[PDB]
């Protein structure tokens, strides 16, 4: 169920994003002591939120949009995002041969990658579980030959079951839309849809 | 004020065809002149 | 009475014609789109 | 807007003619301006033709004129195809570079009365111009 | 091998056929790309050398003046221009059912395989004037698309023929003659914007624009007149400006009418009194009318 | 009472709309939990907000308009609208032949048509049954030989008695002006009225 | 509309041309229009080589009614005819579109016949008309 | 109008010609327009290329000439190399200026026409242009 | 029957008398009127026809070029501009009672009764030059109102006559010549705006301006020397700004007195080193001071 | 009314006309898709 | 738009020479194009060149040619050393100033067939241009 885009449909190049914003949210409680010292308490997820705007659009790229979102609020699902900028492919191999070990919590993954992959990811790669929609960010990455090790933004959600595996390509957010209460669009006399845009929540 | 004619070439009697010309004469045909003495007379000769 | 007439004498007026190409040529320095049959043979 | 009292006229060889005016009064007093069909109870219709406006010129022609829808304001005039004759044998030969169909014949007039009130009469001139015949190869 | 005005060629493509403007009389043309720069001074290093990358080709403007031709192929422009057409006959839709202006395909030609190709362009503008010279036509193109190519499509039978002779102006008004003409000027318009199209699904790639919207029309005319008046107390040719006029304007071979029209006037006190009409069809106004006529 | 337009008084050039702005309403408890999840309940009706701009008036036309609006304020009626932009024809045909099975509910719609209709609907087209005045959009169409299924948003109101008849051409919202406390109108010095603007809501 | 309506012909190919008639009234708007019966009125027509009446002919239309409800009306010539212009035309052969080929002009009457035995007539249309040379039969 | 009916081939020396048409009715009083393919049973198809115009001129080759898929509205034409080379062979010496390995041959015509009365026994030109060879080098 | 320029004529109308400026040596003039235009593009009907009214006069300028008359008439000018009146002398006041600036109405007349009226009317500026050449005064007007009419104010005796004969200029300060002038030119003013009046009242009816007030007046010259020194160490006619400078400045017939002014100075290197003052009055200077002498 | 053409290829048999190019050639002088260290792998 | 069947190739003297062609259906269904290669069986590639268009003109190489690949839709052509040598040495004797080495030799012209005919047409013109020489000074 992805957002329909230039690469799904290149006839409809509007639906290309003219520009977007990637927010993180950590919610968290502060104070400042008079001594200078800083204290925060953590509780509560991070989240990923999204801001999409479009241009102005013609009728046909608007009823592909429209008949999109209506659909998404009969059924009641969640929408899927791709996000250009992360787009390469410097990870491959036969990644449901890595094995995973169970009861890995907490923000380090180690893997045996018993020689199979080829490249390495770099920090600010994204980082997915096969088994759970989260997005995750790499923070740093190491080596001990099969073996790797990766520290992983935010924490994790879940302890490993050891099923899991990881997944360095094609990642999409999975969202649902926070701005959709009071959605809308204007029809000027040109013929053309405007003031379209999307804030985006993501959840699990 | 003003009086407008339209005129119209007749194809066959009261059928007609479309290219029209308009005259727009200044003056009403409604408009009186001197006619408004022997009107005035022959009200008189009435009351 | 009044009327006024006219007249149409728009007809299957004229068969448009319209000629396109099939095929284009194109040019790189190299072939970027073959892969390898022989990899069976040293697989094998 | 423009008094024009003047149109110029075209008749076809070998082909009766005949022409119908509309008689609206327009008043401008209040917007948009209405237009009334003129009542063209007791007016009447003269009109010549005439091959220059001098004062010998012969006629060619006169019209045969009559109202036609008095309550609407209609009237017609005509030329019967003799009349057409007469206008394409007197004509001139001259024809006209930007319609050679075209060849000059003469001057008209359409002066108009009124008879209706107190039994008097008055006269003007509503509509003056040029005439011409286009020639016609079907006869 | 170089390259040549005096034998360059320009061929218009559309609907799968091709046009030849043979009678060609004069062209103009640019071609550039946008670019993106910053200097980034930065106290840790006062950068003084820039950074800076190229995006996108500018839509070029295209301008032809054209000589009218026998054959009257350039009516062609006119039914681009979006003009509805019967035969010879041209009017404009008092409304119109586009969104899009009518698409079309430029080559220009020149010796040695040499060519160059305009992909998409549309007609902004048409504009000429009778004033007591050979009347050339001007046209205004916009195009979104250029690039260099070795060859084009042939077109030899839609060659726009031999120039018609002059021939002077006449202007009227139900058939009243208009005394003391000095010129009369038309333009019409198609004026558009492109929709900007570019995103971040674009980077580092070379960008274009693909498609543009019909903003409006514009029909419109200017007459040169000297000034004069049958008797002084006259009124039909007063300064006050007239409105419902019907207006008519053409030459031996080519007529325009416009059933109502509203005209402004202006008076020059020049050595001779001048007056400028500025013509505009009314709002009720019926279609105005352009028609062709060839020569024997 | 219908709403006056350029197809009921075709001379009133000017009393057309410059621009409409068709808004959804959907009211929903919206609740963000901790794990990151959004949960969304759909309570209350869903509503069509219209919002309309026309351009500058001359008098006339103005006088009408509000000539119109008073009468309908002393009525206490409806305003009936028609959008031109949907009105563009796509079915026809006697839909008074068209049989609806009674008891259906939930988001789609089956019917047969006897193969009397032509012609499909778009995705985005409206829909409306002959004995209810919401007006639904299609999100969906699949075609079964002469039987049809649609997939309409919002959810139907209420169950079919088996007596509807669709109607797919000439849908008219039913209507309330929520701007009629305070309205008012600037001549302008050039002698027109400028702003003349409506902020309509559906009313069920 | 004016009466002016050019007319090309193509050589060595039948040619034929359609019509209807009608009433129009723009009180209602949209304006309306209705086909015009056509019972009863019948057509003419000749092409001939100049609008000299001492000009020659060169053919005469076939023409016929073919649905007066519908308010129709067709005009056509067969290839013998048109080839008959063909020898006759002008021979002015453009030097750079060479094709089209002046051959004269042409008027087309129609007379309604009708009861009350009056008779008037109205000319529907003239014109120029062209030849375009056969290369193939 | 002669404006849309005419094409301009380029046949090419030593190499058999073939074309294929689709007949496509159409109304655009929808947009898009409606489309069909016609229905092409009955018809035939013919066509000739001469050296000129004139009455006199040398029939250079005929078409070969083919319905297909009726129902679909296809027809497909062309020349063998015999005809390619005959007229590569009887074409003018002079060479064009933007492109030297073309040369100009002549004109060529194709009309239709309907083999079964149906509403008409009758025949139209569906298309023209003039041919030019483009000459070639390997056998 | 045409007009010419050429045997045109201007009659000035004022206070129940009439003037005729007969050495006029140029005038130029516009007329026109302002249009409300929309166009109503409508979802229903994307309408290409426009709707438009004309509503009123625009403000024409008018500008005129006189030369100098014996017999003096054009001092009316600076009469009218606001100057007060002491036989031949004029002064500015220091301060001044008007708001509304002095209205006045114009002739335009001609051969065969084809004539023009200009109805309210005032000056806006008064401009000339000594530049080694027949002095010519500039005349800036601005009218709010005209029409066409057939007949004007007969205007005889008050006709300006001969013009007078060349003579050099001479600048001075407290009776000290100045050396190697170039140039001097002067510029007088009365700014003012026109008051908008229309109104709701005035629909479908033409507008017209019909009163204005006074925004300021200005008193302001240039004069150009050849930078000139008496002995290198001099002060001076160095370049610093002087001020409280009394000047003055005349040819045979004509006399100009600042009793005080402030001078900018701006040199420039040309072939020969030049020099421009700016001249200004000081807020304490008396009034300035203009005389004429008529010619024997 | 309308009729669309184009050449008749010795590839594509026999299919109704399209409004498209088809088929596309594309040229060059090597390929780069084959490194030689993996054709040279494959060999030995 | 038009097939750019004009293309112009340099070869290098003193050295073998070869060029690669791919033949690929294409559908732009989705933004990584659908392209497909095309069954080569049964096809042949001939091409020759000579020194001027002309009936008699001399015939300066024809090309070595082969399928590499059937299935990846792949065909080669190839000139050896000796013919290149056979070039160099008969191309013409004019040098550029700014480009000494590049010399003209001669016009090309590549023609594909079906082994085994399909009869309504067997053959048709790939490519064409014309060939320059790059003069080298090693062996």
């Amino acid at each position: 169920m992805r957002l329909p885009d230039p690469y799904t449909n290149p006839e409809l190049s509007g639906l290309g994003f003219e520009s977007v914003n990637l927010i993180d949210n950590d919610p968290v409680i502060r104070d400042e002591l008079p001594n200078g010292k800083v204290n925060e308490v953590k509780v509560s997820a991070q989240y990923w939120g999204i801001n999409i705007s479009y241009p102005e659009l013609f009728p046909d790229e608007y009823s592909v949009l429209d008949a999109f979102i209506l659909e998404y609020k009969r059924t009641g699902g969640y929408i899927d995002v791709i996000l250009p900028q992360y787009e390469a492919f410097r990870v491959r191999g036969n990644t449901n041969l890595v094995n995973i070990p169970a009861g890995q919590k907490g923000s380090n993954i180690t893997m045996d990658t018993q020689g199979v992959l080829t490249g390495i990811p770099k920090p600010g790669d994204l980082f997915k579980l096969s088994n759970h929609p989260k997005v995750y960010k790499i923070t740093s990455f190491n080596r001990s030959g099969n073996s790797w090790s990766i520290n992983v933004y935010p924490d994790l959600f879940i302890t490993t079951t050891g099923a899991e595996k990881p997944v360095f390509n094609g990642i999409l957010f999975r969202t649902k839309l926070m701005n959709g209460d009071a959605f809308g669009s204007t029809l000027n006399n040109n013929g053309t849809y405007s003031g379209i845009s999307l804030n985006l929540r993501e959840s699990l | 004020i003003v009086q407008q004619i339209l005129n119209i070439d007749d194809t066959t009697t009261t059928a007609s065809k479309y290219p029209k010309y308009t005259v727009v004469l200044g003056n009403s045909i409604s408009s009186i002149t001197a006619g408004e003495l022997t009107a005035a007379v022959e009200a008189s000769a009435g009351s | 009475k009044i009327i006024v007439q006219q007249i149409l004498n728009i007809d299957d007026t004229t068969t448009t014609a319209s000629k396109y190409p099939k095929y284009t040529v194109v040019l790189g320095n190299s072939i970027s789109s073959i892969t390898a049959g022989e990899l069976t043979a040293a697989v094998e | 807007s423009t008094e024009n009292r003047v149109i110029d006229i075209v008749v076809d060889e070998k082909v009766p003619y005949g022409l119908i005016m509309q008689f609206m009064d327009v008043d401008d007093s209040v917007y948009p301006p209405s237009e009334i069909p003129v009542n063209l109870t007791g007016y009447s219709l003269r009109g010549t033709i005439k091959s220059s406006l001098d004062e010998n010129a012969e006629t060619l022609a006169s019209f045969t004129t009559s109202i036609i829808d008095a309550a609407q304001g209609a009237a017609a005039i005509s030329l019967s195809v003799a009349d057409v004759t007469n206008i394409g044998e007197k004509a001139s030969k001259e024809r006209d570079k930007y319609n050679p169909r075209q060849r000059f014949a003469g001057y008209y007039d359409i002066l108009m009365t009124r008879d209706v009130i107190g039994s008097e009469v008055s006269s003007f001139r509503i509509m003056e111009g040029k005439v011409y015949i286009s020639d016609g190869v079907t006869q | 091998y170089y390259s040549l005005m005096r034998e360059s060629k320009v061929i218009v493509e559309y609907d799968g056929r091709a046009f030849h403007f043979d009678a060609l009389s004069n062209y103009d043309v640019q071609t550039s790309y946008e670019e993106f720069k910053t200097l980034r001074r930065t106290i840790h290093r006062r950068t003084n050398y820039a950074d800076s990358v190229i995006n996108a080709q500018t839509p070029s403007s295209i301008s032809l003046a054209i000589n009218f031709s026998n054959t009257l192929t350039e009516a062609n422009f006119f039914e681009w221009l979006g003009f509805d057409r019967k035969g010879n006959t041209f009017l404009l839709p008092l409304y119109s059912n586009n969104i899009e202006p009518i698409m079309f395909n430029i080559y220009i030609v020149n010796k040695d395989n040499n060519c160059v190709y305009f992909e998409n362009c549309y007609v902004s503008t048409v504009d000429f004037s009778l004033d007591k010279n050979i009347p050339i036509l001007n046209v205004g193109i916009e195009s979104g698309k250029f690039s260099e190519v070795s060859t084009y499509r042939e077109a030899a039978s839609i060659i726009q023929g031999e120039a018609m002779s002059y021939s002077p102006v006449i202007v009227s008004t139900n058939g009243n003659i208009l005394p003391g003409l000095i010129s009369a000027s038309l333009s019409f318009q198609q004026q558009c914007s492109w929709r900007e199209d570019k995103s971040v699904f674009d980077i580092n790639k070379i960008y274009n624009n693909k498609r543009a919207y019909v903003n409006e029309m514009n029909a419109s005319a200017t007459i040169s007149l000297y000034y004069l008046k049958r008797f002084a107390g006259d009124m039909v040719y007063n300064i006050e400006p007239e409105t419902d006029v019907p207006l008519n304007i053409r030459n031996n071979n080519i007529s325009i009418d416009f059933p109502l029209a509203r005209i402004s006037k202006r008076l020059n006190f020049s050595d001779v009194y001048k007056v400028e009409w500025d013509i505009i069809p009314t709002a009720s106004s019926d279609p105005v009318r352009i028609d062709f006529f060839g020569e024997i």
